[PDB]
């Protein structure tokens, strides 16, 4: 229960630096990929 | 009974005719190493950090070297 | 207990997350010892479940190994199986009595009223006495009536008591019996053999060689030998029964019995196996397998039937026999046995005693008990001899005055 | 020779209680944490969401 | 612990409990019967033997017990009846001598037919 | 089957096995309630 996230805590960023990241399409600061432009 | 055991007499003969690899060429449907043909490799449990250590006289017991 | 901590379990996310909670490793332990256990349950259920596959049966005996002598189910035959021991019928109830006796020893189902005897002679000095019981009075002698006889020997009992105690000590202590606690049946029976093997108490007294090794002379040299004859007989009888008995428990289920011992008094041995009844094989044995083993009980009766009523498509018309098979014809067709009918001969050896049994009623009441047996020797002719030699002995002992 | 060489019991409990301690709880553990973001630190984050959840 | 005690316990709780369960689908099903309940009330009645009518007598008039003296009064015609049946077993019945002891455990008389019908 | 399933030896060894595992469960428990 709680000694076994305590310990897995204990050591977080020993586990992964892997940053899952959430990506959105509908918000105004999604870009397209035609809005990208001079490339 | 000497008929019956001429035929695996005369088949280990033949075997021993072979003597070795020397005629053989390589062969990529059968590789040397099990492992490799097999597809086989270790992953992240069960791996003691001082296993490695058991691992060598293994090896040292099997190159046969009396050390040990 | 904190195993996982010394050098070498670094690199793995669960033994490190297990140095953190103890319990964590002791039921990691628990399961370690229980997967082995599982692992041997099912390695040992398939070696023994699978040599039942390999298992072939000669086909001409079916398995018993033997087969009959007709010479003898109508001095004798020569060709069938020497008689067993037990075949003689004159020695039953001597070699039961033998046996009960040996039995006697090792027995404790009266184990705690025993104990406690011992243990009321033993000390002597609790003597917790409750209220004493309103004591009767027998009715006096020259009253000669069964029901006096019965009190007056019922009143009798303490001083006889007395008496066998000094001439018959506790059994405990003349080591007649089993010992005081070598067993009882709530510790382990691990406990229990020990036990039983710390000094020959797994034989009775009169086979210890313990009781004999202090004297063997020139006289006859048989006390230390015909004892040692006699162990060996013992030992040999018991295997006998072990072996017995695992080919009861191979027969209670379908299996080929795994002792095949030689042929008896009425039956020969297979010639086209060795006597040798079944083997393995490495070939599957299919019928086993696929479960065709029995064979379907109207098969059986088809079969039988038709080999008990062969026929005669000849007929003594033409063929000029009119005699039915068989030889000395001829003279084959040359008192009450349609009332009461035949008289059973196997039983000759008690009519004497049935006889004495007529002559003598008073021997039927439940106030005495017989040993048994048939001959002069045993049983009813023992009481007869002792009552009648006694009788005249001390008739004469009156004689003298 | 395939066969004998899978894990066997003790390997696959370790295999999938790890996937299931490693690799659910402790994202949604680092997820945790830098919403809401050395002993006492991880108390206060053992805490905050034992409060919240 | 000690499974040999647990497997006997086991089943009859399984068997009984099937019982219970088969009883009350009969009870619904087929509602109970209003007066033939006195039909094996009496008929549940008259098998009782006579050392306990000495207490179901005293179980009518009031002085039964609190709830202990029954469970202490019934035990003595347990008992009692338990010592008859034991000299029924040796010495026979009342009406039974040592003859018709031996008759009766040789099973030498039939069960008489022309008095059945 | 059953007669070799059930033989004492096995009875034996699933009771103390049995004992074992509900004595670390509790045990467990106990030391999980007391963080
Ligand atoms: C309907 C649709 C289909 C549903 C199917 C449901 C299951 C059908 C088969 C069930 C019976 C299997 C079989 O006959 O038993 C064969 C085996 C015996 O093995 C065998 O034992 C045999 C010897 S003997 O039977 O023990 O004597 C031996 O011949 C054999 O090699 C060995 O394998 O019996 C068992 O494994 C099952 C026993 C029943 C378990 C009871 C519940 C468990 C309680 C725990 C205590
Ligand atoms: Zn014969
Ligand atoms: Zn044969």
């Amino acid at each position: 229960y709680r000694r076994e996230m305590l310990h897995v805590a204990s050591k977080l960023n020993f586990r992964t630096p892997a940053r899952e990241v959430r990506i959105d399409t509908g918000s105004p600061d999604f870009i397209k990929w035609d809005d990208i432009n001079g490339i | 009974a000497a008929v019956a055991a001429g035929w695996h007499l005369a088949s280990f003969a033949l075997n021993l005719a072979f003597w070795g690899v020397e005629g053989m060429p390589p062969d990529r449907y059968w590789p040397t190493s099990p492992r490799i043909r097999l597809q086989i490799r270790p992953g992240r449990y069960g791996n003691m950090d001082g296993g490695q250590r058991v691992y060598m006289d293994y090896l040292a017991r099997s190159e046969g070297v009396p050390l040990n | 207990m904190g195993q996982f901590y010394s050098r070498e379990f670094d690199g793995d996310p669960y033994v490190d997350l297990m140095r953190s909670l103890p319990e964590r490793e002791l039921v990691w332990w628990a399961q370690k010892v229980i997967w082995l256990a599982e692992g041997f349950t099912f390695v040992d259920h398939f070696a023994r479940t699978y040599p039942r596959l390999l298992q072939h049966k000669c086909q001409r005996c079916k398995g018993a190994g033997v087969m009959t002598c007709p010479a003898c189910l109508g001095g004798g035959c020569r060709v069938c199986g020497t008689a067993c021991a037990w075949d003689a019928e004159s020695e039953w109830m001597e070699r039961w009595g033998e046996w009960e006796s040996r039995l006697a020893y090792y027995d404790k189902a009266t184990g705690p009223l025993m104990d406690e005897w011992y243990e009321d002679v033993l000390n002597a000095g609790n003597l917790e006495e409750d209220t004493p019981p309103v004591e009767d009075d027998p009715p006096g002698p020259e009253v000669t009536g069964r029901w006096a006889e019965h009190d007056r020997a019922l009143h009798k009992d303490k001083k006889r008591m007395a008496a066998l105690m000094r001439r018959w000590g506790h059994p405990y202590d003349a080591d007649a019996n089993l010992g005081y606690q070598i067993v009882d049946p709530t510790a382990s029976m691990g406990e229990n053999v020990w036990n039983m093997a710390q000094v020959y108490n797994s034989l009775p007294p009169e086979l210890n060689p313990l009781r004999t090794q202090h004297l063997a002379d020139r006289g006859g040299g048989n006390t230390q030998a015909a004892v040692e004859a006699a162990r060996s007989a013992f030992d040999a009888q018991v295997v006998m029964e072990a072996a017995l008995l695992q080919n009861l428990e191979a027969a209670a289920q379908d299996l080929p019995k795994p002792h095949r011992l030689p042929p008896t008094a009425g039956t020969v041995a297979c010639n086209e196996c060795g006597g040798a009844a079944w083997g393995y094989s490495f070939f599957p044995n299919t019928a086993v397998m696929f479960g065709l083993e029995r064979p379907f009980w109207g098969d059986t009766l088809a079969r039988l039937s038709k080999y008990w009523n062969p026929t005669q498509v000849a007929d003594p018309a033409r063929t000029g026999q009119l005699l039915p098979y068989g030889e000395g014809g001829l003279r084959r067709l040359l008192a009450l046995e349609a009332v009461v009918g035949k008289a059973p001969a196997t039983t000759g050896r008690y009519r004497r005693d049935l006889e004495l049994l007529l002559a003598h009623p008073e021997l039927r009441d439940g106030a005495l008990r017989v040993p048994g047996g048939w001959g002069p020797e045993g049983g009813l002719q023992t009481y007869l001899r002792g009552q009648q030699e006694e009788q005249a002995r001390m008739q004469r002992r009156r004689d003298l005055a | 020779f395939s066969t004998i060489t899978q894990p066997d019991t003790d390997l696959i409990a370790r295999q999938e209680k790890g996937t299931l301690f490693w690799d659910i709880w402790a994202d949604f553990l680092v997820t945790a944490a830098d919403y809401y973001n050395e002993q006492n630190s991880l108390i206060e984050n053992i805490s905050n969401d034992f409060d919240n959840l | 612990p000690r499974l040999a005690a647990v497997m006997p316990d086991a089943v009859y709780a399984l068997v009984q409990g099937t019982h219970k369960l088969g009883e009350y689908a009969h009870d619904l099903v087929f509602p109970p019967t209003p007066e033939d309940l006195r039909k094996l009330e009496q008929q549940v009645n008259a098998t009782i033997p006579r050392e306990f009518d000495r207490v179901r007598q005293r179980y009518a008039e009031g002085k039964i017990a609190n709830d202990e003296q029954l469970s202490s009064e019934l035990e003595d015609a347990s008992f009692n009846w338990y010592r008859r049946q034991l000299r029924t077993s040796v010495v026979g019945a009342t009406d039974e001598e040592l003859e018709d002891v031996a008759v009766r455990k040789l099973r030498l008389e039939p069960p008489a037919l022309q008095a059945s019908l | 089957f059953l007669g070799w399933l059930l033989a004492p030896g096995r009875l034996e060894f699933y009771e103390k096995a049995a004992c074992v595992a509900i004595a670390l469960r509790v045990l467990g428990i106990v030391i999980a309630i007391s963080t």
